[PDB]
């Protein structure tokens, strides 16, 4: 009854398993670099004077 | 733009929203006769019956945490699905987001229950072993020319629902059970009276009078 | 000064010790009530941001509290003024207006309670204009009718109040009593829709202590309704001393009662305060 | 990933005894209420038993009240359902369901074959 | 036989995937970020308290100009606000008051709705007559609409209660693409910065990354243990944060194909409702059922700020495109701007 659904699910699992995965350390370094490079442009991270703040 | 919003707020507060909950073949649509509106004593009740969704009721039911009441229609004649109805009622009653909404219980199709129990083909004791160790409540008021067996069975069902209702806290919200035949013109009056009681209880709670 | 001149229709002579004791307890009660009403007003003001407050109920409660505060402060000032001069002459009618405003706000309390409890549908409507015109407008109109007919009545006696001998004090007693009696008629009705509710809770648990709340729900209704003022009307009877004592103590601790039953023991106000902390 | 594996069951003599085990992985077993639901052939899912987080609250359906028993062991994250005096009406597929909401009393686990938090179940049959 | 072998081979595939993910987990992300200094306490005030909605609000979406806003309420109202002046730019009544999602077009000319009516309503805001009318009524979903996002002025991606997502063409009015595979109800979706890919979270405690053009489930993540309520990409586009009912938030990386950090605390027992990222991605904002929002340090998995002021459950949260301020809407019919 559910043979077709199981076949589709296992085919999707086979398709998903084909992709390669990079090391966690490289992704961590990329995220750290992005956060450190865009830190100065974040109004929430760095306080903004009320003169330059439209809401305040 | 503000005057239109004021009129919208007035009309929104004027009407009272109700959520109709009932499984198939219970007869939820026949109770009043996917939205229906009616007016009793110059106040408007809008009842919403959701039937276009899947069996996953966990998420969208959160949309009905501000309704005035939940009209729970249950068939008291089918001694088999009764357990599913009890489970659904318990889930509705014990909901985190529905703990402040009162439930008006409608035991639909009392007559079919009558012919089923006088037929003798099916016994409640087979599915409910505690029915044998049960007695008709003293405060129960039977109709003229009304069989003791049918009133005993219907009050057993009512007390079985009330046990689940009273298992959790009743101060935040209450359950109002009612007996409904195949066709009844007093359903709107009963709903109006129950809404009166619910809103009076909420007002007294705000007044700290209860 | 005996604090009961407000509702005293019949003139009576009392002993010096009784007078001084009643005056002292009236002074201390009014002093406590002024602070209690100040605390109630500031609590209402700071919590006005929360949507739980300002449901057209707390506005009326704050108006009544402010009226009672002003009336009590003016009476306390009045207790140290020599009669006859024009400051007392105008301050007597000022007290008359500020007490009639408090009674009108009590009537508004009663009417809102009746609408929100008995005629349960339509309570969530807009009635600010009528309520404000009844609380502040009707006392002004009746006072204007009062002093125009008999201006010399105010301050004629030793007190800065309507003279008892001339009979003009009824111009304050007759409407105010009408406020109380109606507030009584609503009150019993409220009981008729509370104790019966307790009856619905009497057959499920069988606890007689539920009947206790039937009294409790009554008690909290005394400060806003102001039933105890009828004790002043009971000054005609022979046992007027005890009636006057009860009238004075209750209507001088009314502010403390309002603060206790609407700011401390109100679970809604407690939750609103806890949300802000 | 949430996994609920059911073990035990099969063909049993009528009136006998049987034990069903439910192994749970991917989540904290002690923080959720557990349910046992049975599906009869040609019939929909029906709730037959449930046990709360700490085991203090345990409930059964009317057809099995007292006859069956349910227990949980949070030390090794396991659920047990012991059935005594089996009857022909008990021939069904049994599922151990972990309903999603933690620290809650109610939960929905009787949905019609569409539930990600339910196991594959085991077949229980009685000899003729 | 064949079917038992099918489950056996699926199980061995899952085991192989788990082993590969474990092998790829050479080191944890938390220890790598230990060297940087902590973000410290983050303090935000309620700059604006937006009032005017009648019932509980579910959805909001900031505009590309970081000034216009949209909100959807159960009273049947979609209100477009000017955040700078707290003025109602627009207020459109809805045919169905049961609305659970809303969207704002990147160009600003269109808005979207959807809810229990099983229909996504697209409204045009730049009509020649200067009156907002129902531009289109997309129907075809068999479950309630939980989320919708405008890819552009021509196509829109929505997620329904039938465990399916749909990419519709506004001009055509039909489902251009259908994404299936989720077991539970799909509750939210997010659009990646490159616009090519998008993630979706469902009630199956799993998230799925799909390609818009391919129309197939590119990737699958299974880290949560309860219903997923919210999802949002990292600003870099290579990661996304997911909030679930198990009172935890989880950060996943598309390339890593597994979890990176878990944000949770012992005292928190309330499930996540809405999540969002800051402009730089350093701060992760998460709405909670405990009536308050939490701002965590995305690089240290510790709470850096608490946003309180809502007396009801927080339903929607959104950060401006420039990161100037964050708007939070709760079930109390009020919106609060924080900066």
């Amino acid at each position: 009854a559910s043979i077709a659904q199981a076949r589709k699910l296992v085919e999707q699992l086979k398709m998903e398993a084909n992709i390669d995965r990079i090391k966690v350390s490289k992704a961590a370094a990329d995220l750290m670099a992005y956060c450190e490079a865009h830190a100065k442009e974040d109004p929430l991270l760095t306080p903004v004077p009320a003169s330059e703040n439209p809401f305040r | 733009i503000e005057k239109q919003l004021q009129k919208d707020k007035q009309v929104y507060r004027a009407t009272h929203r109700l959520l109709l909950l009932g499984a198939d073949n219970s007869g939820k649509s026949t109770i009043v006769k996917f939205e229906t509106k009616f007016q009793v004593d110059k106040v408007n009740f809008h009842m919403f019956d959701v039937g276009g969704q899947r069996d996953e009721r966990r998420k969208w039911i959160q949309c009905f945490n501000d309704v005035t009441a939940i009209i729970f229609v249950v068939d008291s004649s089918d001694y088999n699905r009764l357990q599913e109805a009890l489970n659904d009622f318990k889930s509705i009653w014990n909901n985190r987001w529905l703990r402040t909404i009162s439930v008006i219980l409608f035991l639909n199709k009392q007559d079919l229950l009558a012919e089923k129990v006088l037929a003798g083909k099916s016994k409640i004791e087979d599915y409910f072993p505690e029915f044998a160790r049960y007695t008709t409540p003293e405060d129960a008021t039977p109709e003229p020319g009304e069989d003791p067996r049918v009133t005993r069975a219907k009050y057993f069902i009512r007390d079985e629902f009330l046990r689940i209702s009273t298992a959790s806290g009743d101060g935040r919200h209450y359950c109002y059970p009612h007996f409904t035949c195949a066709v009844d013109t007093e359903n709107a009056r009963r709903i109006f009276n129950d809404c009166r009681d619910i809103i009076q209880r909420m007002h007294l709670r705000q007044y700290e009078l209860l | 000064t005996n604090f009961a001149i407000l509702m005293q229709v019949v003139p009576l002579e009392l002993a010096r010790g009784h007078q001084v004791a009643l005056s002292s307890i009236s002074y201390v009660g009014c002093s406590l009530s002024v602070l209690c009403l100040v605390a109630t007003l500031v609590t209402f003001a700071v919590l006005s941001s929360v949507s739980t407050i300002r449901n057209q109920r707390y506005h009326i409660h704050a108006n009544l509290s402010f009226a009672v505060l002003v009336a009590q402060v003016l009476l306390l000032i009045s207790f140290r003024l020599e009669p006859g001069t024009t400051p007392c002459q105008v301050m007597a009618v000022l007290l008359h207006y500020f007490f009639l405003s408090a009674f009108a706000w009590m009537l508004v309390e009663g009417l809102h309670l009746y609408s929100m409890v008995i005629k349960v549908f339509g309570s969530e409507d807009s009635k600010h204009r009528y309520y404000y015109g009844m609380g502040w407008g009707f006392p002004l109109l009746i006072c204007i009718i009062s002093l125009s007919f008999a201006m010399d009545s105010y301050g004629t006696s030793n007190n800065c109040w309507l003279s008892l001998a001339s009979g003009a004090i009824w111009a304050f007693v007759a409407p105010a009593l009408f406020v109380i009696v109606v507030n009584i008629g609503i009150l019993i009705a409220v009981t008729r829709v509370i104790s019966q509710i307790s009856a619905d809770n009497y057959k499920i648990h069988g606890d007689p202590s539920a009947f206790k709340l039937t009294a409790k729900a009554v008690a909290v209704l005394l400060p806003i309704l102001g039933t105890s003022w009828v004790f002043g009307v009971l000054a005609v009877n022979g046992c007027a001393v005890v009636f006057q004592y009860m009238f004075a103590t209750l209507n001088s601790l009314q502010g403390l009662f309002i603060f206790l039953f609407h700011c401390l023991l109100n679970s809604e106000v407690r939750a609103a305060f806890k949300h802000k902390t | 990933q949430v996994q609920l594996q059911e073990s035990g069951g099969g063909l049993v003599q009528p009136g006998g005894s049987l034990r069903l085990s439910c192994a749970a992985s991917g989540f904290t077993f002690s923080n959720y209420k557990m349910n046992w639901v049975r599906q009869a052939p040609g019939k929909g899912l029906e709730w037959v038993s449930d046990i709360s987080q700490s085991g203090a609250s345990i409930s059964y359906t009317g057809s099995v009240k007292g006859r069956f028993t349910i227990s949980r062991d949070n030390a090794k994250n396991t659920l047990y359902l012991q059935m005594n005096s089996l009857k022909p009406e008990d021939t069904a597929v049994y599922y151990c369901a972990r309903c999603p909401a933690p620290f809650t009393r109610d939960c929905f686990d009787v949905t019609s074959t569409t539930y990600a938090y339910r196991g594959q179940g085991t077949q229980v049959t009685v000899s003729s | 036989s064949e079917l038992d072998q099918l489950r056996q081979e699926a199980e061995q595939l899952k085991n192989q995937i788990r082993d590969a993910r474990k092998a790829c987990a050479d080191a944890t992300l938390s220890q790598i970020t230990n060297n940087i200094d902590p973000v410290g306490r983050i303090q935000m005030r309620t700059r604006r308290t937006l009032r005017g909605h009648l019932a509980k609000i579910y959805a909001m979406h900031w505009g590309t100009d970081s000034r216009l806003l949209v909100s959807a309420s159960q009273d049947g109202k979609l209100i477009i606000w000017d955040s700078y002046t707290t003025n109602k730019v627009h207020a459109i009544p809805l045919r169905s008051s049961w609305v659970m999602t809303c969207a704002y077009a990147p160009s600003g000319n269109y808005v979207a709705c959807g809810g229990l009516d099983n229909i996504c309503s697209i409204y045009n805001l730049k009509t020649r007559e200067g009156n907002v009318r129902v531009s289109r009524e997309l129907a075809g979903h068999t479950g309630y609409l939980s989320c919708c996002r405008f890819l552009d002025d021509n196509q829109i991606v929505t997620s329904s209660g039938d465990t399916t997502c749909a990419l519709w063409d506004i001009e055509t009015g039909q489902q251009t693409t259908t994404f299936t595979g989720h077991t539970g109800d799909v509750m939210s979706l997010s659009l990646a910065p490159d616009t090519r890919l998008f993630v979706s979270g469902a009630c199956d405690a799993s998230a799925k990354l799909w390609d818009v053009r391919e129309g197939m489930c590119r990737q699958t993540f299974t880290g949560h243990e309860s219903d997923i309520n919210a999802i949002c990409f990292f600003p870099n586009g290579n990661a996304f944060a997911t909030g679930s009912d198990d009172a935890t938030c989880r950060l996943f990386d598309l390339r890593a194909d597994q979890e990176l950090m878990t944000y949770s605390h012992d005292n928190i027992i309330c499930g996540i409702t809405s999540v969002s990222f800051s402009k730089s991605g350093r701060l992760l904002l998460a709405g909670y059922d405990d009536f308050n929002c939490n701002v965590w340090d995305a690089l240290k998995a510790d709470r850096a700020g608490v946003l309180a002021g809502h007396d009801n459950r927080v339903s929607c949260l959104g950060v401006t495109d420039d990161g100037m301020a964050v708007a939070t809407g709760s079930w109390d019919s009020f919106l609060k701007i924080w900066n």
